[PDB]
């Protein structure tokens, strides 16, 4: 109740787990909880680490093989189960930041048959930290893979690790 | 990378600013936007007006670029400018710079989609 389908949401194994990785300026950084310059992480006293990003877009991705992990093809075309996202995402209080998470169901040709997608948007410049959430049900029939890819940068072009900070990611399947 | 888009904003564009605003803008604005990051940019300019007005220029007078290429283009108005030029005794990394207020006409080379500002020609 409920497996998290996500390998190393916390960068606890650095950057093992993840692929495609985009390193931009100085790439991604594993820090510890609270950062320099950012807000305690108030809800989850298990995370002590996330990843932050420089003065380009960094990205990163997982590609989640329903099957791999247990569900099965007829499982997921009849019962079509709630499939869970939630990331979270934060910036330092002393720069500004982007943030961007794309989300995407696929058959196993790899068409995209539903995706849930942020475009880039400006990170609370407060520092605190932003839970977000989406649950996809209905999609039909073929899902097999969950793909999962987000990313920061700052908005003040600084060397060092100035950008967004992700962290505590997710997927899961649910009742 | 970075875009060449967001390339030119951080290179020539100063939203927040109306004018130059002391003769030491240049050396602070050469700085800050990195462009005396290994060497000192000799030359440079700033554009003090909001990104949007300079985004338009896209679809106004359509010049020669002064490398002869096609996709050049005039602003109607004239606008607040500044231009940082390298003192003589510049020497990285103690860049060092003239500032230069100004209000001309600028010619930026737009390209892509979305159709945005990427070089800075000239001013007239
Ligand atoms: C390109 O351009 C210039 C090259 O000089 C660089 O600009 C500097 O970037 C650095 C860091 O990379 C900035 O450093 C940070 O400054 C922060 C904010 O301080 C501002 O406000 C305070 C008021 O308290 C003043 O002291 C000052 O006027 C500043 O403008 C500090 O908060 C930061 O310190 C915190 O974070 C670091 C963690 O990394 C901790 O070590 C500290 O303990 C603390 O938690 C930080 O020091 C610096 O301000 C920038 N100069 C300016 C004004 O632009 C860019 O870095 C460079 N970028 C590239 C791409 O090369």
């Amino acid at each position: 109740r409920r497996r998290n389908l996500l390998r190393n949401p916390c960068g606890e194994e650095d950057l093992e787990g993840w692929s495609d990785v985009e390193h931009g300026g100085d790439g991604w950084k594993v820090e510890e909880l609270p950062g320099d310059n950012g807000v305690e992480f108030t809800q989850d006293d298990s995370v002590k680490k996330y990843f932050a990003s420089s003065f380009e877009w960094c990205r990163k991705a997982q590609v989640i093989d329903l099957q791999a992990e247990g569900y099965w093809e007829e499982l997921l075309d009849t019962t079509q189960p709630a499939i869970v996202v939630k990331d979270w995402y934060s910036g330092r209080t002393d720069a500004g930041s982007l943030y961007e998470l794309t989300v995407r169901l696929l058959s196993e040709n790899e068409d995209v048959l539903a995706e849930f997608a942020t475009g880039q948007v400006a990170v609370p410049e407060d520092g605190s930290w932003m839970e977000i959430s989406h649950t996809f049900i209905d999609y039909g029939p073929g899902v097999r893979f969950v793909r999962f890819e987000h990313g920061g940068q700052d908005s003040v072009y600084w060397k060092g690790w100035f950008g967004a900070r992700v962290t505590n990611s997710s997927v899961w399947v649910e009742p | 990378k970075e875009t060449a888009a967001a390339k030119f904003e951080r290179q020539h564009m100063d939203s927040s600013t109306s004018a130059a605003s002391s003769s030491n803008y240049c050396n602070q604005m050469m700085k800050s936007r990195n462009l005396t990051k290994d060497r000192c940019k000799p030359v440079n300019t700033f554009v003090h007006e909001s990104l949007a007005d300079v985004q338009a220029v896209c679809s106004q007078k359509n010049v020669a670029c002064k490398n002869g290429q096609t996709n050049c283009y005039q602003s109607y108005s004239t606008m607040s400018i500044t231009d940082c030029r390298e003192t003589g005794s510049s020497k990285y990394p103690n860049c060092a710079y003239k500032t230069t207020q100004a209000n001309k006409h600028i010619i930026v080379a737009c390209e892509g989609n979305p159709y945005v500002p990427v070089h800075f020609d000239a001013s007239v």
